[PDB]
């Protein structure tokens, strides 16, 4: 029984781990059989403060990381008339007396391609020559 | 070796499928009419009735259609705001060098690469991280003949015996010299200066 | 003639000597008061979820 | 249609309006969850302070954790908390992933690793600093020369200590200084109480239960005014959803300032 | 199909690997002051 409700064909430990499944209310599951447990935030410790007392480090690393960014979308284009009526004359006359909702979903769909192109556009033409090693 | 590192793309390119897979399954429902093809209907019936089931069928695909449409736009808002952020951290972190901790790479940044993938960018960081500590004893300043020196650029620390200037990033001690140090005042107002040479 | 379902509970409401049933917010009923014995109970909505 | 057979029958031909709505929710959840993470796990480690403290005079009293209430928030954090207050018809309300104790951890961590390591902590491993040795370099870091510290360390810690009792006591007094997120639950609560109001309109139907219709004609036209109810009812719960989305994603915009201020102001002097 | 269409993008991937190149080519023989 948890605060996020009940929960049926695992078993609770008393330890806490990393979190693999999220729950709720503080606590998730892996497998292992499935156990439920509580998050644990992290390691412990205690830096040894002192008023008179420093650390400088003596030696160092060099690391690489990634980080991976979507700049677009792909672009589509809907066509009311043979959406909704598939080239049929009735259908066409009776969705006439609508009004335009057709002009303005195809101008949406205009405006997000063109910004689609735009965006790419932006992120990567930066420079104005083409340099060479 | 290890797949399912490009979870973002992924994402964008999955809920864009899935739009389109129930915006094109939505066409095979009744709303109310006595079919789902238009053709069947008009080959049926006469139109004063035909009129009737096909303003059920178009009231029903209008509205799946701008559903659609409106979830369209709210996506396009958010990708726009990633691909700000993108166009900016390829003009700071790439062109130059950044300051402003942690906004590109953990640790200190020194310089950036661009790489491309089918929908999007990415940047590898490479940033100095320090390593291997030692402790000391150190001081805030140095009482000699009367009065008070401080450090131009660096730290006093003392391994036990004597006393050095060091750079705060990288342990190198020195000989503590008048040409590193600056002078003012007398060792009467600061807390806890020391007597050295 | 107030039809609902639910389970109902004993309840220390006191209505004032004319009421018949009270109701929260949002119109939804959450006492009445049994025409025989003249006693205020509660209504609680049956247990739901995903 | 609230457990009505006809109802779920009628409503069977209108497609799968239900997935999407319910993915739209799931996706807004989620993304709850991700902005609190990202916003407040910026550390790998949960540092301690020292049982004694001497920061060279100044005094964190305020803001430090108490172990005395069981909520392990400090001063401000309970006033804070104090200030601001606020399964029913088939709409529920989920708990958050993290505990409220869990986000006092982390500010307590964070708090912890400032005062005691400077900005060392933020990009690698904390490395101990005396704490006017550390105000001495954040001077330096804005053209006055370390010199200025030293001669005048009892001043500044008064001032500190003074404007800290100052925020204190105008955050207890004045009232109305948190309209950012009295607004967002205000907003919340207001949509979800004229959603779950939206039940008793009549949308042009003969009457607004179902019930009563079912028990009052025959099916011919019962079938008319279930129609036109379903049509109501489903156009309102398609502009909840619309609205929650428009205000998830300022909220997403908002978390993510958050997340840079404290990434940039926290760990590092700007 | 039913009326739905792909649009395919001004810039060809070959464009943007061309791109990507020459920045990278320029941060690595000028440094910053290319920029
Ligand atoms: C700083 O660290 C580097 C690597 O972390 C040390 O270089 C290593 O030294 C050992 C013993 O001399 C060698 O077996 C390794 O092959 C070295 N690593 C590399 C990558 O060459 C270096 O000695 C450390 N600095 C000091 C002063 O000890
Ligand atoms: C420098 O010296 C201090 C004190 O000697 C070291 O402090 C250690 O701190 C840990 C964690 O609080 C304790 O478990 C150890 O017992 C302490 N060592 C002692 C008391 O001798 C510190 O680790 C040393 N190194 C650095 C880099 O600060
Ligand atoms: C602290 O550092 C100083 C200088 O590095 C050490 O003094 C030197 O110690 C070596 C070891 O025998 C001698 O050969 C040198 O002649 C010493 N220098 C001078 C100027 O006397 C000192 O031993 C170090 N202290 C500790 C505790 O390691
Ligand atoms: C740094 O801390 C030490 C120890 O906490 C302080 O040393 C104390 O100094 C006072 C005044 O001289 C004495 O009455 C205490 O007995 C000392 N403590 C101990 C444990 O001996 C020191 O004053 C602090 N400040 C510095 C060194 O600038
Ligand atoms: C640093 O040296 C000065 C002088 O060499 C010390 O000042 C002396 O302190 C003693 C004890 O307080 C007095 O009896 C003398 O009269 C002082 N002499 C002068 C010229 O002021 C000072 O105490 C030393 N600092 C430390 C920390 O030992
Ligand atoms: C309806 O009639 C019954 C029958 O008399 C009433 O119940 C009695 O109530 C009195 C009042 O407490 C008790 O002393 C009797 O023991 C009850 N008897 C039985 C058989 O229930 C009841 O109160 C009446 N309800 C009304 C008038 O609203
Ligand atoms: C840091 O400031 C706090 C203010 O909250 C000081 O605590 C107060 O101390 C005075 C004098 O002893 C008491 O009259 C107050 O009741 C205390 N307030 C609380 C909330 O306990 C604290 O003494 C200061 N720190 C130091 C080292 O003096
Ligand atoms: C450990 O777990 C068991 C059952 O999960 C529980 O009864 C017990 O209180 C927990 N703690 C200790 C210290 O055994």
């Amino acid at each position: 029984q948890t605060r996020a409700g009940c929960l049926i064909g695992a078993e609770h430990v008393n330890n806490s781990y990393e979190c693999d499944i999220p729950i709720g209310a503080g606590i998730c599951a892996s497998y292992q059989s499935i156990i439920a447990y509580t998050m644990s935030l992290g390691a412990e410790n205690s830096v040894a403060y002192s008023n008179n007392s420093i650390a400088i480090p003596t030696n160092f690393t060099i690391s690489v990381t990634t980080e991976i960014l979507p700049v677009s979308m792909t672009k589509t284009s809907v066509d009311c008339t043979m959406y909704i009526c598939g080239d049929s004359t009735e259908c066409s006359n009776l969705l006439l007396q609508y009004g335009s909702f057709c002009t303005q979903l195809n101008r949406a769909l205009t405006g997000i391609a063109v910004e689609q192109d735009k965006n790419t556009q932006e992120v990567f033409a930066q420079v104005k020559q083409i340099y060479k090693t | 070796s290890t797949a399912s590192a490009l979870g973002k793309l992924q994402n964008v390119v999955n809920q864009n499928a899935q739009a389109l897979n129930t915006l094109v399954k939505q066409l095979s429902s009744n709303f109310g009419a006595i079919s789902s093809v238009l053709n069947d209907i008009l080959s049926r019936l006469d139109p004063p009735e035909a009129e009737v089931q096909i303003d059920r069928l178009i009231t029903g695909r209008l509205q799946s259609l701008q559903t659609y449409v409106t979830q369209q736009l709210i996506r396009a808002a958010e990708i726009r705001a990633s691909a700000n952020l993108a166009a900016t951290k390829m003009s700071e972190c790439v062109l130059g060098q950044s300051k402003r901790v942690d906004f590109c790479g953990k640790g200190y940044h020194l310089m950036s690469f661009p790489q491309s993938a089918p929908h999007g960018v990415v940047f590898l960081h490479v940033t100095y991280v320090p390593a291997q500590e030692k402790n000391f004893t150190t001081a805030p300043a140095i009482c000699h003949d009367g009065k008070a020196h401080f450090p131009r650029e660096g730290v006093f620390v003392s391994n036990g015996t004597h006393w050095f200037v060091t750079q705060r990033n990288f342990y190198e001690p020195q000989i503590i010299t008048t040409d590193n140090t600056f002078v003012s005042g007398n060792c009467d107002v600061v807390i806890g200066i020391v007597n050295n040479t | 003639g107030l039809t609902g379902t639910g389970v109902l509970t004993e309840s220390n409401k006191k209505f004032l000597p004319f009421q018949q049933f009270g109701r929260d917010i949002a119109d939804t009923t959450d006492a009445v008061r049994d025409p025989q014995t003249l006693e205020i109970l509660d209504i609680t909505p049956c247990s739901f979820g995903g | 249609c609230g457990d009505s057979t006809e109802c779920s029958n009628l409503l069977l031909q209108y497609g799968s309006f239900c997935t999407q709505l319910n993915r739209a929710l799931t996706g807004i959840a989620v993304e709850q969850d991700k902005n609190t993470q990202e916003v407040f796990a910026q550390v790998k480690q949960i540092y301690k302070t020292p049982p004694i403290k001497d920061f060279g005079g100044f005094n964190f009293s305020q803001i430090l954790p108490d172990p005395s209430k069981p909520s392990k928030r400090s001063f401000i954090e309970d006033l804070l908390f104090n200030k601001v207050t606020l399964k029913f018809n088939g709409l529920t309300v989920l708990p958050p992933l993290l505990t409220d104790e869990m986000i006092a951890q982390y500010t307590s961590a964070l708090l912890a690793g400032t005062i005691t390591s400077g900005w060392t902590f933020g990009a690698g491993a904390a490395l101990q600093i005396p704490f006017a040795m550390q105000m001495a370099y954040r001077f330096n870091g804005i053209g006055v020369t370390q010199n200025v510290l030293y001669e005048n360390q009892k001043l500044i810690a008064n001032q500190f200590n003074s404007a800290i009792g100052k925020i204190q006591d105008s955050l207890s007094s004045t009232a109305s200084a948190l309209g950012k997120l009295q607004n967002v639950v205000n907003q919340n609560a207001q949509a979800l109480n004229t959603l779950v109001k939206q039940l008793s309109s009549n949308f042009g139907a003969i009457s607004s239960v179902l019930n009563d219709i079912l028990s009052r004609l025959d099916p011919p036209e019962a079938e008319v005014q279930i129609d036109r109810l379903i049509t109501g009812r489903l156009q309102s719960l398609q502009t909840y959803v619309t609205q929650q989305l428009i205000r998830a994603a300022e909220i997403r915009a908002s978390a993510n300032l958050a997340a840079t201020k404290m990434s940039e102001c926290v760990l590092g002097q700007s």
